[PDB]
Formats: structure tokens, C-alpha cells, sequence
């Protein structure tokens, strides 16, 4: 439903169309905050 | 400063309210006179030449008489706070770069369209503190600002740490991060400042301004990162300056207009106020009406200017002197 | 984007009717929906009133004066309009600091 | 600018040379010499010696 | 800043500029190793 | 009038660390480049410059104490070599236990010469130049140490930090007062 095509490493915020990669965590753009997985 | 007219107005200063002629010695006085049955009125007073008498006010013919209590003329310097709101971020974001615009308006020409801006910029770090953020935008602020070499800046930027609160700090370009050496700052005050003056030349202006933000993301939108609010002003610009471009105008009049054309041929014009001291104000416009067929008005006013010792002590006694030969009922102030 | 004449800002820079968005013809009409109203008749006026001199003409000397004062006014006077037939026309977004 | 890949049919980042070595012998550099901000703004560059 | 694009699922470790998924750990490569999302 | 110690020349030390803004430790996969600009190497002026460098890639499990121990062989490695037709800069390592004591580097020091895992930094200290009574004049090279830009997470960071310390060695009065008695003859 929402295609995020492209992972980003970086200690800043990337985009809402992108996955924000920080040492340990994978975070992405849900509901209006980032969610990190696991 | 070149002021509108009533088709004419008249200034005369008062330093000392003689009580009748021949009193009068020292230049600046001013007595009140009238006849008993209180139909005219004029002001014989001691011009820096001689002695000279108003234009005479007719009483029956008398449209206003008011004064002015001279804390009405005295212009107030505007404070903003800036701040970093708790709705976007109550502490500065790692990576994002803080960048602070002041926008004036009404720079150097005379228009709104003439619009000036100068910057502050802080690029934030993970273990910065918002209280060390607002030490960083004051010094950046003061760098871009403060940093002319001719003149006084076009703001002042100040810094309030919260166990103060009342007390500001003063942010120069000479301020170094060593100098703030306090740990709870908790706005920057950018403050107006009062331009240069010289008599009858360069009127009394200012620089309104506007501290704009620039978007910083935090929750993945561009938020703007602070608020600008205006706090009530704690800094006046006295009523001397006006008052000595009033009486330059005004005293043209009567006296010369040629105020310094062809520089060694001219007539000099010895004015009586001080630009370092606050005058009370008083103004009284009547006219002139003729007979059988020249019932049209010829309007005038006359200015009478007395300096003020925060109690209104010199104007209330020109007041009640006037009150008592007139006949008129001045509000005292 | 005049700032004389707008005088609220925007707290994202500029002006705040730069952000006002227009739609001034919905579809195409086949006459003017908005347009200015004149009349065919001459309607601006102007008169002067005077002493001895005008300095508007020039006039040195006055056979018909109107006081004794010696100035000289002048008086001028128009009359003008404008229609919009439709209003549901034309569409427009405009920032919420506008309205009051 | 996540919204638009850069691929290398524009930008010519990496560009075919003609070489001994090889064929398809290929070069790589790039810079970025201009700016073009919105509303008809635009910033180019003046590399002075003095400075 | 490193914009990672494609995941990749294999036993053993892909090239340093693709996601490394393999049984349930999420590893990608950061600070010179992979490092597991987790 | 003057006391003999102000005209002694002060050696402009550098001490160089890993950026602990950065990280504190070596990462792992990246080059670690020091650039040393010189700035009068042959001639008299500014715009004659010479870089000399230093590279060390890092691998897994290398702690800053030996990535300060291999830095350092690799400069002088680069630095005082055969192929050096002057004498340019001054290699230093100190540990933490002394803290004041520094450790010579030179390109005869290898790896298995230094065994303290406790190096905290390296020091970078200008040279003497030669000198012949008339025709040498005591001149010396300049030079600031610069670094390159690491991939830390994803973003590219300077590697290091150049620190100007307190100069610790002073070339003394002979060589001046010898030259110019030479000059006032």
C-alpha cells in the first residue's frame, strides 16, 4: 500500500519515502512518527 | 521635520511662567495675558531678541485647547522573545541547521518595499542544550548584526537567563561563548533601536522588523522551529528630539526660512530647546472671522512648549495661569 | 506580493497575500463577468476656488473672486463602479490571518 | 531528493573513453557547478585565482 | 547519506551496499561490519 | 637586553587523536588519511607547498592504541625514509601511563618496537633544518596536519583532531648569534 523503494543510513531523518537505518534499528514513517522494528 | 499646517502654526517655549510684563528679563519666559472682560488672549513673551506678543486669540472664536502630557510623544522600543516552542521541539534537533531571519522594512529609503535581512544561523549537535542553543543564535545574530563599524546596529540582541528573568544580558560582537557563562538561558530579545538624529535634517525614524524562521523536519515535516513574541516594550525614546525638530519648523513662522542656504549669508535663529529634555506640549487653535463679507475662517494654532519634571509641575502652572486670564477651562494634566 | 498595501506576514516569510490563491474565471462565460462602469457622459469634474491670484492657471488678477483670502483651491470630483455578475465564479483560497 | 533517481543516461557520471586496454574503457568524475533555486533564482560559479 | 536499494536474501554475506537478510536477522553494513537489526 | 631564550625558536608540536565526536575507535572498512601541508619546503614564500601523507586502513578489532602505532609507522615510514633529501617532521607517539614521556617513531621503528597498547595520541613536531655558518640561514618548514573525510555511519567526517599543544623543544641561541657575527663582520 505504501512502497518505500529506498533504505538510507545516516543519524538524521531521511524522507517520509525512505527507511531511516541507525546503528541498531530499522525505522520508517508510521502514523505520523517513526516506528523502529524489533 | 516638515509637519502640516492649519495654514499656519506658532511656537513659543516656556522656561519660566512670569506673572505679568516687565518681568520678563531672561529668554524663554512667558506670560499669559488677557483683558478683564476675557475677549482676547495672546502670550507676551521673552524671545532670545526682546520682548514679543502673540498673534491674538480671539475667545469667543476658540475651536480646542489641549495638552499633552508628554509620556504620549515618547516612542517605545520593541522587544521580540524568541524562543523554541515545546510543540515542534523544546530542545534543539541533532542534525538540523537553525537558521533565524530578520526581515526589516522602512531600511534606509522611506517605503515598505525597501526590506533588509540579516541572519543567525546554529546548526545544532546531539548533546546541545536549548539554554546553549540560545547562547549560539544571540553570538550569530551578533556577528551578522552589530558588526558595522560605522554605526550603532540596526537591533540590539540580548539574552535572559531564567534565574534573572528581568536582567539582560548584552550580546555584541565582541561576546565571546566564555563571556555567557550562565546555564538556564531561556529567550533572545531582539530590541529596536533608536536611529541618528540631527536637527532639522534627519527627522526621528525607525526600523520595524519581523524575527522569521526558516523550516527545520522533526517528525519527517518542516516545522517552523521557534515563536516570535513581542513583549511589552521596557525602552522609551524621549520627547526631546521631536520637540526641537517642532519648535525648527515652527519657528519659521515667524522668523527667518532660510535656515542655513547660503552658508556665511545667513540669519541665525536661536532656539530654546534643549534636545536632552522632555517637554509637556500645549496647543490652542482658534481663527479669524471678518465683517459683512468676509465670513470665511483663517484657522491658526499656537504651540506652547514646557519642560516636563515628571510631575507636569511647569505645564499645570501655564495651565491654571491661562485658565485664571482666559477664562478657558484647560483639562490640567 | 505588495507590502505596502497587505501588511500581515506570513511566519513562513513573504507577505501574507502572496499565499492567497485566485481562480478569477471558473469557466469560459460569453460576456465579462467582472469588469469596471463608466458612464458615457463626462463625470470628472474640476473647479478652482481662489483670491486675487491662482497659481493652478496662472492667473494674475481676478474678475469674479470667490474670497478675499488669497489662496487658491482647487476641487475635484468623480464618480465610478464596478460589477461582478457572478460570484460563484470565481474561487479563491485565502490564509485564516486574513479574514478577522 | 528521494523522489528522483540520477541515473547515468543524464548525468553521465561515469563516461565511455576510447583506451588500449579495453573496449567499453570508462571514466569516472563529475562536479556540480550550478544551482537553481525556485522562483527564478539561479547561482553559478566564479572561481577567482585571488582569493 | 548511503542510500541502500535493494535486500537481499542469501546464506552467506552479499556486497556492502545491499541489506543482508537471512532467517530473521536483518544485518546491513555499517562501521565496517554487519550490523543486526534487533 | 634580552635574555637569550626569546631568541630560541619554539618546535610547533601537533597532537593528533581520533575525533571523539566521531568515534572514539577506529571504523573499520575506511581509509584513514593524514594530509601534512607544507608550506615553504624549498623556497622562501607560502605558495611553494609540499603534502606528505600517511595511510592506514583499519581492520576488525583495531583499537585506537594500534591504530595510533601503525599511523605513526606509516608516517615515518613516508616522512624519513631514504629517498628524503632534508630532515622534515618530527614523529611522536605518547602513552597514557607517561603522559609526558614521548615515544620516538622513525622508519627503522617497526610494529614489534612498540608494545604499549595504551598510545592516547600522536605527536607531530617540526624539524631542524641544516645550517652552514654563511649560507644556510635557520629557516624552518612549516605545516598544519589536515584530514580526510571517513564514512562513519553513512556521512562522510573528518577523521581527526589537530591540537596545538605547548612547545616542548626550543632550538637554541648557537646558530643565530654564530650567523650573525657572521653578517655584522
Amino acid at each position: 500500500m505504501k512502497t518505500l523503494r529506498t533504505l538510507k543510513i545516516s543519524p538524521n531523518a531521511p524522507d517520509i519515502n525512505s527507511v531511516w537505518l541507525y546503528k541498531g534499528t530499522m525505522k520508517y514513517f508510521n502514523n505520523g512518527e517513526w516506528e523502529t522494528i524489533g | 521635520m516638515v509637519i502640516s499646517i492649519n495654514q499656519v502654526r506658532q511656537l513659543y517655549v516656556a522656561k519660566a511662567l512670569k506673572a505679568n510684563t516687565a518681568a520678563l528679563t531672561t529668554a524663554g519666559d512667558i506670560v499669559p495675558k488677557a483683558d478683564t472682560a476675557k475677549t482676547t488672549l495672546y502670550f507676551q513673551s521673552m524671545s532670545p531678541a526682546g520682548i514679543v506678543a502673540s498673534d491674538k486669540i480671539n475667545l469667543k472664536h476658540v475651536l480646542y485647547a489641549k495638552a499633552t502630557p508628554s509620556e504620549a510623544l515618547a516612542h517605545k522600543l520593541v522587544r521580540y522573545s524568541v524562543t523554541l516552542d515545546a510543540d515542534v521541539s523544546a530542545t534543539p534537533v541533532a542534525g538540523q541547521n537553525y537558521i533565524l531571519r530578520l526581515a526589516f522594512r522602512q531600511y534606509i529609503g522611506l517605503s515598505e518595499e525597501d526590506q533588509y535581512f540579516k541572519y543567525g544561523e546554529v546548526i545544532a549537535r546531539s548533546g546541545m542544550t536549548a539554554s546553549d542553543f540560545y547562547k549560539k543564535m544571540a553570538i550569530s545574530l551578533a556577528k551578522n548584526l552589530e558588526n558595522k563599524t560605522e554605526s550603532t546596529p540596526l537591533v540590539n540582541i540580548y539574552l535572559i537567563s531564567a534565574a534573572a528573568a528581568s536582567t539582560d544580558v548584552p550580546v555584541t560582537s565582541a561576546t565571546k561563548e566564555s563571556d555567557l557563562t550562565a546555564t538556564d538561558y531561556n529567550q533572545i530579545i531582539i530590541e529596536e533601536t533608536e536611529q541618528p538624529w540631527v536637527l532639522g535634517m534627519m527627522p526621528q525614524a525607525f526600523i520595524p522588523f519581523t524575527p522569521q524562521f526558516l523550516t527545520i523536519t522533526v517528525d519527517g515535516e518542516d516545522r517552523l522551529w521557534g515563536v516570535a513574541t513581542v513583549v511589552t516594550p521596557t525602552k522609551t525614546v524621549p520627547d526631546g528630539h521631536l520637540i526641537a525638530d517642532l519648535e525648527y519648523f515652527c519657528m519659521g513662522a515667524r522668523g527667518d526660512i532660510y535656515r542655513g542656504m547660503g552658508y556665511p549669508n545667513i540669519i541665525k535663529t536661536t532656539y530654546l530647546v534643549d534636545p536632552g529634555a522632555v517637554y509637556d506640549v500645549l496647543d490652542i487653535h482658534y481663527f479669524y472671522t471678518g465683517s459683512n463679507e468676509s465670513v470665511q475662517k483663517s484657522e491658526k494654532t499656537i504651540t506652547l512648549v514646557a519642560v516636563d519634571d515628571g510631575s507636569h509641575t511647569a505645564m499645570n502652572a501655564l495651565i491654571g495661569a491661562i485658565n485664571t486670564a482666559s477664562g478657558l477651562t484647560i483639562a490640567t494634566l | 506580493d505588495d507590502p505596502v498595501r497587505n501588511k500581515i506576514l506570513h511566519p513562513m516569510g513573504g507577505v501574507a497575500f502572496s499565499y492567497r490563491y485566485d481562480i478569477w474565471y471558473i469557466g469560459t462565460m460569453d460576456q465579462p463577468n467582472i469588469f469596471k462602469c463608466k458612464i458615457k457622459g463626462d463625470n470628472e469634474y474640476r473647479g478652482y476656488q481662489w483670491g486675487i491670484r491662482n497659481p493652478f492657471t496662472g492667473q494674475k488678477g481676478n474678475p469674479y473672486m470667490s474670497f478675499d483670502e488669497d489662496s487658491a483651491v482647487i476641487h475635484r470630483m468623480a464618480t465610478l463602479g464596478v460589477c461582478v455578475l457572478d460570484p460563484t465564479r470565481t474561487m479563491s483560497l485565502i490564509p485564516a490571518i486574513l479574514q478577522g | 531528493w528521494t523522489t528522483f533517481v540520477l541515473d547515468n543516461n543524464s548525468t553521465r557520471v561515469v563516461e565511455k573513453v576510447q583506451s588500449r586496454l579495453h573496449s567499453n574503457a570508462l571514466s569516472a568524475g563529475f562536479q556540480f557547478v550550478e544551482y537553481k533555486a525556485p522562483n527564478g533564482v539561479r547561482v553559478r560559479l566564479d572561481v577567482d585565482p585571488f582569493y
